[PDB]
């Protein structure tokens, strides 16, 4: 069947792994074990049509930044994740988009801006600011919580819908 | 970058950080299972270049002269 290579990118600690595991395994990872790189494959039904998700969970740690080139070339859609209580992680979004451009010659790739940890009361990134960033990129903005599952399917399934509608 | 080992599993791969090559293969297996499968089915590790043979989990990573392994359910094959 059809396989979609989705890649989860963003600064360290924003919840990329927790988002991935909550999607794949319906389980919240409470521990913070920094990622080098991991992939997870799962069959899912999206809008009544079955497909295989191949999710690449990537490093936020800058010491593994060299790895970006390989996975940005073959990645078919990207979740660009920041945490709503981490303004620096929001500042960092643009770098990922720029690197996706240096290897794809455009940012003409399905992408979703993901504001994670929305279960937390303390927010330092304004919703309107994240909405405006996403608008400046022409991509959706989705608020998620890997802990409650809020928005998690929407974030990943939006990428598949965007690929299907190319 | 740290040293790390590539573990190929049924539904993807995991890169497992290691502090040095004196780590035991048992430690690497435990990390890979906990990340990929969570909390009982049993597993072995195999050298990438030697299918169907379980590595000695009490031996060190250095003794394997390998940096890629397959994680295989004991009732199955790679
Ligand atoms: N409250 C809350 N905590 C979260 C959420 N997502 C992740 N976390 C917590 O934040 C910490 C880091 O999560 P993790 O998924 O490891 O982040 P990461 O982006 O994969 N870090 P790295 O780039 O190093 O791999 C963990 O303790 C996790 O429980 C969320 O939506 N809500
Ligand atoms: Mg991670």
């Amino acid at each position: 069947m059809t396989e979609y290579k989705l890649v989860v990118v963003g600064a360290g600690g924003v919840g990329k792994s927790a988002l991935t595991i909550q999607l794949i395994q319906n389980h919240f990872v409470d521990e913070y074990d920094p990622t080098i790189e991991d992939s997870y494959r799962k069959q899912v039904v999206i809008d009544g049509e079955t497909c295989l998700l191949d999710i690449l969970d990537t490093a936020g740690q800058e010491e593994y930044s060299a790895m970006r080139d390989q996975y940005m070339r073959t990645g078919e859609g990207f979740l660009c994740v920041f945490a709503i209580n981490n303004t620096k992680s929001f500042e960092d979004i643009h770098q990922y988009r720029e690197q996706i451009k240096r290897v794809k010659d455009s940012d003409d790739v399905p992408m979703v801006l993901v504001g994670n940890k929305c279960d937390l009361a303390a927010r330092t990134v304004e919703s309107r600011q994240a909405q405006d960033l996403a608008r400046s990129y022409g991509i959706p903005y989705i608020e998620t919580s890997a802990k409650t599952r809020q928005g998690v399917e929407d974030a990943f399934y939006t990428l598949v819908r965007e690929i299907r509608q190319h | 970058e740290s040293l790390f080992v590539r573990i190929n599993a049924a539904h993807g791969f995991s890169l497992i950080q290691v502090d040095n090559t004196k780590v035991t293969m048992k430690e690497i297996l435990l990390k890979a299972v906990k990340r990929r499968k969570g909390s009982g089915p049993q597993y072995r590790l195999e050298k990438q270049s030697e299918p169907n043979v379980a590595v000695d989990l009490d031996s060190t990573l250095e003794s394997q002269s390998a940096w890629e392994f397959c994680l295989v359910r004991e009732n199955s094959s790679r």
